[PDB]
């Protein structure tokens, strides 16, 4: 709703009493955008934390031991698992019978 | 503001600080100087011609002069005490000199006092509605002055006209000089004059001794065209010598920004003036003086973290300038992948992580 | 010497397909390796473009409407298409615009012209300039390098004319073509040529040709006219600044 | 619709001065020729003066030249007739006259009520 | 804060310069309502 | 720049009255002394009157005391010279005179066009 998206093009073209309203419009919009970003990132961080907790549990129960839990360590009867690092994640090679 | 430990204490609002790393402020490289690159056009804009021409036009037929490819001085106009009205909309009257406009449109005419405020966006009235219209988003300055010293000849000056009757409201920045006879209703004009066949055209007849409201007024409306077109109506600011590889404030044909200007390998097409990123931020610019492409890199910035053991242990602190080369930062200085670390001694030995700094680098209080 | 010429043996209008042709750099901003979305006046992809012929005694030069924009693409070898005329009335009652190409020169005059019913130019070489009887009470004028130059139909010349708020904007491109029949199934971006601050009520369009010397002949010249629409395009700026592809949304 | 409200006149000495004002409503001065007519006793309709509000030009007759001055201020929608150098032959009822034409020559179609001007020898 | 909750009753009763402020008020309110709905639905989707 | 636009004067009977108006543009009345000078036939420059727009004090000469009244309304940027009790010796062209000093004594540097005042015996 401001005259210009560029903040520096408002201050250069307007006096402080008139520039104040346009800067308030820009501040409200950009604050709402940043709040939206932070909220979606908090929810996505909750999802990634759940995934990382599952990965830690699989490392504990699947690489450091033999799991009796069905399909927790892939198709079949779990024999062992091998971890491999991946960009921002883990890859389990489940050896099963 | 005394030392980094005090910044940490004020950030935490605590007199005692636990062991760890705390972000307290944001390091920013400041511009050394402001450089200006305007186009060297010595030709003055013909404001002289438009403000005191011999004869101004009628409001119904307003004279438009296009101003481009000239240096413009609005300071001389603002300083002159002759003008009674200098209402600037969407621009600041003081700031007009710094701005660069892609085009200017000067509209010169003569009106009465009671309709001087009719010429402003979102206004109504006879001259506003059927003679001269300003769009709601109009950007520019309406400059009106009393000139009955040379406006009204004795016995009534009927030279300047106005259209009091019209079929419809004038469109913004539209001129209608048609003198077709207007049919007001029941009786069709059939293209001839008569009763209720009101003619659009009317005459002022200013007398030299009328009321100040009824007196003549010379008005120039300057409309500033600020599209993505190149800025050609620039101010008289002296262009400065170009500075590279240094965080400076720059002005290129009305594009103002803070950054480091580097020699650009980008080869712009000859018509191209600017460059943009995937995010539509200004990436490259073209020097007006010499056809040179320049990359604009934002001035080095980043968080400032304070690596501290507990105030229980010591008041010694290290400071991490995140993602900053150890040259931009204004006695151990160690360059990490996490940034520039100052006040921490680099040790070849590897220990268990105590205070996590960054990409495999941790800090601790020892010996 | 204003003359009437009529021997044409007229035919119902021919039409051709515009295979992803008539895209221009919408702004003066350099962009590299980016897919940029622009809402602007473009010639819609795979649209009908009217085909006017100048072939021997057949001459097509009707006074076409000038809507929101015009894409004029002339495939030629003998350099016949020389000029364009814009206006509302073309009878000197209303302001009119004229663009004629001389050898290593261009003339762009905004005058009130008492235009002929059939304005043209004559070549015997460059013999006649029979466009307007009078060029009265002129206004804004421009001179520059010629718009079209040499350096089957060897050359195709694309132009885009847009009459917007204050500017008559011309974009142009010159392409070597081996094909002689109709438009290529290729992609070409029209680099901006001029932005004339003219400000005319342009709704009324005409083309200027040269006749080789009734007692006349035209020679091979095939020109297409396609009107613009407000469309959203996705333009593929390659890493070296050129629009290599586009998508008509 | 249009009203022509008149004011001024009355009794005055021969050689004295008076001012007649005529204000128009429902119309605006600026093109329509507005003027003054009079009826002397035992005399028909005759023109006294007129002013073209489109150009400000003024027309008189032999009997009113110099002695009478007509002046239109179109901005207040007003016309003034100033009698100077009056004579007893000027005892007449004056009508404010308006047209739908720019010409004073065209007969006015648009009449005001009338004001009596009496001149005493 | 607008004169009317009905958008069509604003355009029918006001000129664009004056209708713009009321439509801006309605847009801000309805955008905030939709953002609230979407955020609560994202959290509920995480639970599900 | 400054303009001194004058109005009024003309022909008048000996012992009659007239009003001269002088309006200033490009300057504002309020400090600069503004006044009236005249040229009689076969006579040099002479002061008629002046008013100090800084204080409103008025100065005359022997020939103009009482008969002539000068008055400055600085708010409309106006100065008025009222002739009363005129004599044929007052037939003169009157110039509106302005200074860049507060004193009427200082010679004016700033002149208006001039208006002819003719007094008939
Ligand atoms: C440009 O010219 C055309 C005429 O060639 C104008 O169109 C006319 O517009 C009026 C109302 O504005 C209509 O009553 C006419 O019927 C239109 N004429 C035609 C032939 O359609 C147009 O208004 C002009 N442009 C501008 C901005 O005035
Ligand atoms: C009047 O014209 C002269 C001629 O150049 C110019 O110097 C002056 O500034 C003009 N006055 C105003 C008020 O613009
Ligand atoms: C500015 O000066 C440079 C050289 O000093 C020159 O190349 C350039 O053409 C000048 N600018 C213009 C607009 O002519
Ligand atoms: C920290 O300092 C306080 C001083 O108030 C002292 O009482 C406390 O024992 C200290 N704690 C440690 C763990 O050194
Ligand atoms: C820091 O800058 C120097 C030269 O100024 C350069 O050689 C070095 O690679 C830079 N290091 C980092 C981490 O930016
Ligand atoms: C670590 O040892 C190497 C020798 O292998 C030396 O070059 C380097 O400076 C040492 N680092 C520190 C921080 O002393
Ligand atoms: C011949 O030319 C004149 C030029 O004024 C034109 O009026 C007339 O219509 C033309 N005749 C035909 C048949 O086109
Ligand atoms: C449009 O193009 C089609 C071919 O796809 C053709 O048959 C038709 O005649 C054309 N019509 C017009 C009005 O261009
Ligand atoms: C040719 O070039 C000249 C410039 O010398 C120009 O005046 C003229 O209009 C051009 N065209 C013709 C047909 O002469
Ligand atoms: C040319 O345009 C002017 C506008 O100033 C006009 O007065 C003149 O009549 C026009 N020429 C002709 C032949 O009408
Ligand atoms: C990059 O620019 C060069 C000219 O230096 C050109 O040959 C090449 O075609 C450009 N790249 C692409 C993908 O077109």
């Amino acid at each position: 709703g401001a005259i210009s998206s560029v903040l520096n093009d408002i201050l250069s073209r307007l006096d402080p009493p008139e520039a104040e309203v346009q800067i308030d419009r820009l501040i409200t919009g950009r604050l709402q955008s940043l709040q939206t970003y932070v909220t979606q990132q908090l929810i996505r961080a909750a999802e990634i934390r759940a995934s990382a907790n599952l990965a830690a549990t699989k490392m504990s129960e699947c690489v450091l031991g033999q799991s009796k839990r069905v399909d927790f360590c892939g198709k079949g009867y779990h024999l062992m698992s091998f971890p491999q690092s991946a960009p921002h994640g883990v890859v389990f090679l489940h050896v099963t019978y | 503001a005394l030392d980094p430990l005090s910044e940490t204490k004020c950030t935490l609002k605590s007199f005692t600080v636990e062991k760890g790393i705390y972000q307290t402020s944001n390091f920013r490289v400041q511009p050394t100087e402001s450089i200006v690159r305007f186009p060297n056009i010595t030709n003055l804009c013909p404001f002289g011609e438009v403000f005191n021409a011999t004869r101004f036009a009628s409001v119904y037929a307003w004279n438009r002069k296009r101003i481009s490819n000239c240096v413009a001085d609005y300071s001389v106009l603002y300083n002159s005490a002759s003008f009674s009205t200098f209402k600037c909309y969407g621009v600041s009257p003081t700031k007009l000199n710094d701005l660069c406009f892609t085009n200017v449109y000067a509209d010169s005419f003569v009106i009465r006092g009671d309709e001087v405020r009719q010429i402003a966006p979102g206004q109504t009235g006879k001259i506003a509605d059927y003679n001269y219209k300003l769009p709601d988003d109009f950007t520019g300055c309406v400059i009106a002055w009393n000139s009955n010293n040379l406006d009204s000849k004795v016995g009534g000056n009927y030279n300047y006209l106005y259209r009091l009757f019209r079929k419809s409201n004038l469109k913004p920045f539209e001129r209608d000089i048609s003198t077709e006879i207007y049919q007001a209703g029941s009786t069709p004009c059939n293209g001839v004059e008569g009763f209720n066949c009101y003619f659009p055209l009317q005459s002022y007849g200013f007398q030299p001794t009328n009321g100040v409201g009824y007196q003549p007024y010379r008005v120039v409306v300057l409309s500033f065209e600020l599209l993505h077109a190149p800025a050609t109506v620039c101010g008289p600011k002296k262009s400065t010598n170009l500075v590279k590889n240094k965080c400076v404030n720059f002005n290129f044909n009305g594009l103002t920004g803070t950054g480091v200007l580097t020699e650009s390998n980008k080869k712009f097409l000859p018509f191209q003036q600017f460059g943009r990123d995937i995010a539509d931020t200004t990436d490259a610019v073209r020097d007006p003086q010499t056809l040179e492409i320049l990359d604009i890199t934002p001035c080095s910035f980043g968080g400032v973290s304070v690596i501290t053991p507990g105030t229980n242990t010591s008041n010694q602190v290290a400071v991490l300038y995140q993602d900053v080369n150890c040259t931009e930062v204004p006695s151990n200085v160690f360059q990490t992948r996490a940034g520039c670390l100052i006040g921490a001694e680099h040790v070849n030995n590897s220990y268990e992580c105590d205070i996590p700094i960054g990409a495999g680098i941790c800090a601790s209080y020892q010996t | 010497q204003c003359v009437n010429l009529t021997t044409r043996t007229q035919l119902p209008p021919a039409y051709t397909n515009s295979f992803t042709r008539g895209v221009y750099y919408p702004d003066k901003v350099f962009r590299s390796s980016v897919l940029h979305s622009t809402q602007d006046l473009f010639l819609p992809f795979f649209s009908n473009v009217t085909w006017f012929h100048a072939i021997h005694k057949r001459f097509d030069n009707p006074v076409l409407p000038f809507n929101d924009g015009v894409y004029f693409a002339s495939t030629e070898k003998s350099n016949i298409i020389r000029g364009w005329i814009f206006g509302t009335t073309l009878d000197s009652k209303t302001q009119s615009l004229l663009i004629v190409n001389n050898a290593t020169n261009v003339v762009i005059k905004v005058c009130e012209f008492q235009f002929c019913n059939d304005p043209f130019l004559g070549v015997y070489m460059e013999s006649e300039f029979r466009v307007y009887s009078s060029a009265n009470n002129c206004t804004f004028e421009y001179v520059s390098q010629p718009f079209l130059m040499d350096l089957n139909f060897k050359n195709l010349r694309e132009f885009v004319f847009k009459n917007i708020d204050g500017y008559f904007k011309i974009y142009s491109k010159h392409t070597p073509i081996n094909l002689v029949r109709d438009l290529p199934q290729g992609f070409s971006a029209l680099e901006p040529l001029v932005d004339l601050p003219i400000g005319i009520n342009i709704t009324r369009f005409q083309t200027l040709l040269a006749l080789h010397r009734s007692g006349w002949t035209a020679g091979a010249a095939a020109y297409y006219v396609g009107y613009l629409q407000p469309r959203t395009f996705l333009l593929k700026y390659n890493e070296n600044g050129t629009i290599t592809d586009a998508v008509d949304c | 619709q249009v009203q022509l409200v008149e004011s001024g006149g009355g009794s005055v000495q021969a050689g004295g001065s008076l001012t007649l004002s005529c204000v128009a409503s429902g119309v605006t001065l600026g093109r329509h020729a507005i003027g003054w007519f009079r009826q002397a006793p035992g005399k028909e309709r005759e023109r006294v003066s007129c002013i073209r509000t489109f150009d400000g030009i003024t027309s008189y007759v032999e009997s009113t030249k110099g002695r009478f001055t007509i002046s239109s201020n179109n901005a207040m929608n007003t016309v003034y007739l100033q009698m100077n150098s009056l004579k007893p032959e000027d005892t007449a009822v004056y009508f404010c006259a308006l047209g739908v034409t720019a010409a004073c020559s065209d007969n006015p179609y648009f009449w005001g009520q009338g004001t009596q001007v009496t001149v005493s020898s």
